[PDB]
């Protein structure tokens, strides 16, 4: 939940751009599946601990 | 798959005076998607990273 | 009757989509608290936040109107129009979420930098508990809307047991989502393709 | 249609054509007619399993 | 032929003098808020990057893209909205948005003023061609009203006076 | 417009009507019908002949 207060990367830049979060469990997405070692978006369901 | 996830984070306001202190990232590094491991698969051993 | 609950959850997160697509980011409100929030502190130091928009914004009213109201108290001296000018915009703007007026401050108080800006703030912190408060009230209540429509179409996969009705589910077992349902609006001519194979 | 059913099946999802004997795949190879980036052929493969995967449950 | 490209060129300069003659909603609530936040927008489109899905963006360059070559009809994405509450980021992020479309706006003017001005003068070279043709009162007549590079307010008033013009393409190819 | 072809060609250019035997005149009469200015009657004659001039070259 608070990483708000932390700046997080996968890659050059901060993770922030909420493009580059995205949630998708059971559905259909080959953009989920191209994803597969990526690091441009970071893929993560209900982001909250 | 296992992308890993290098963090780029200060520390408390209380610990931030000084020219070492303040202007000074800590890095963790987690592994995101990640798994411990006991002991190697020797099934899996090429699938695995 | 179940494509007329799947319509309105379109027509609900369109309908919202565009409200959030147009979102009042008021510049001449922010303008004129930054400048009396800069002001009030000279005078409080010598003793003769930002986001507008934040959730956490409206118990940011909370507590800097009592921050005022403890500056205030130490300097308890203002007109009764005055004061009706102050509440009459303030609801109107909790009615006209759109459309947020500004008022030349009318100006009947002590000619201290604080009194009268103290006075400004007196009225730009309730406009700033007008706006903020009532964003939430109306997105809530788009949220609501949602789902309310979000257990009518669980009961889209309580119909006969379709791949694609186990789809729409898959897509629609999460509270609001700003870029989620939107994209995901998009992605479900499957749906069409299912709900005239379950009800023709 | 079925020219283009022929060319995800044999080319992209590498299969023997069965491919309107079960209807599951027979909703997402025109889903995956809109897809571009077909030169990953793991991603579709991966991506349609798990949709053949929701196909068949008990939960 | 002849009457053709003459019927050409009386069509690329009346949409030249229609398109020169030719947005409010465009530079004024970009003025206003460059105050309170076209050359003077590619230094704030400047100035914005030193002052946000993926999707956003790919509408965000789609229609930048469309409305550059639909000059006369452009889109309103509005402003999707998924950013932070803070009047100043949507701000930033809607005005970015008008940046890049009247940056495409302003390359599409250049691009559009640019070929209009460049039809003509391919018709220019036709008609000293037709200057060239046979010998005609008019023909010559032709030509020096038409040896001159392309101008607004001058062969706009040429063209009623190559009334004669017309009297020479029935007298010349009937 | 003969009417208006003996008036120009008459009046304004000061010539007996031979208007239609050479064609260069011809079509400056419907230009000068267009044109205002007729007090100044020198104008017209020069400018006419100034494109009677082009009508025979051989530059």
């Amino acid at each position: 939940r608070n990483a708000n207060l932390v700046r997080v990367v996968a890659d050059d830049v901060p993770l922030d751009a909420a493009h580059i979060e995205e949630r998708n469990p059971g559905t259909s997405d080959v953009a989920r599946m191209i994803a597969m070692d990526q690091a441009e978006p970071l893929f993560v369901d209900a982001r909250r601990t | 798959n296992a992308q890993m996830l290098e963090i780029r984070a200060a520390l408390d306001p209380a610990q931030r005076h000084g020219a070492p202190s303040a202007g000074f990232e800590s890095l963790q590094h987690v592994l995101y998607n990640g798994f411990c491991m006991t002991t190697v698969p020797k099934l899996l051993q090429e699938y695995l990273t | 009757r179940e494509t007329q609950l799947y319509n309105e959850m379109v027509l609900w997160l369109r309908y919202h989509e565009k409200l959030t697509a147009r979102r009042p980011g008021h510049l001449p409100l922010l303008t004129r608290i930054r400048q009396d929030y800069d002001k009030l502190f000279g005078f409080v130091a010598a003793r003769p936040d930002d986001a507008v928009y934040g959730d956490d914004y409206v118990p940011r009213v909370d507590v800097f109107l009592r921050g005022l109201e403890d500056l205030a108290r130490c300097l308890c001296a203002m007109r009764a129009e005055e004061v009706n000018r102050l509440m009459d915009n303030v609801r109107d703007a909790a009615e006209r979420v759109l459309v947020y007026e500004v008022l030349d401050v009318r100006d009947p108080l002590n000619e201290d930098p604080s009194v009268l800006v103290h006075n400004r703030l007196v009225y730009l912190c309730r406009l700033a508990y007008a706006i903020s408060k009532s964003w939430q009230t109306l997105s809530h209540m788009c949220l609501d809307r949602i789902n309310s429509l979000r257990r009518r179409l669980i009961l889209a996969f309580h119909d006969r047991p379709a791949f694609a009705r186990v789809y729409a589910r898959n897509a629609l077992e999460r509270p609001v989502d700003g870029t989620t349902a939107y994209n995901l609006l998009r992605r479900l001519e499957e749906d069409f393709l299912l709900f005239r194979n379950a009800l023709r | 249609e079925e020219e283009r059913r022929k060319q995800f099946g044999a080319n992209v999802l590498n299969l023997a054509p069965a491919m309107v004997a079960q209807p599951v795949i027979s909703t997402m190879i025109p889903k995956y007619m809109k897809m571009g980036g077909h030169e990953d052929k793991l991603a579709y493969q991966l991506d349609l399993l798990r949709m053949l995967s929701i196909a068949k449950k008990a939960t």
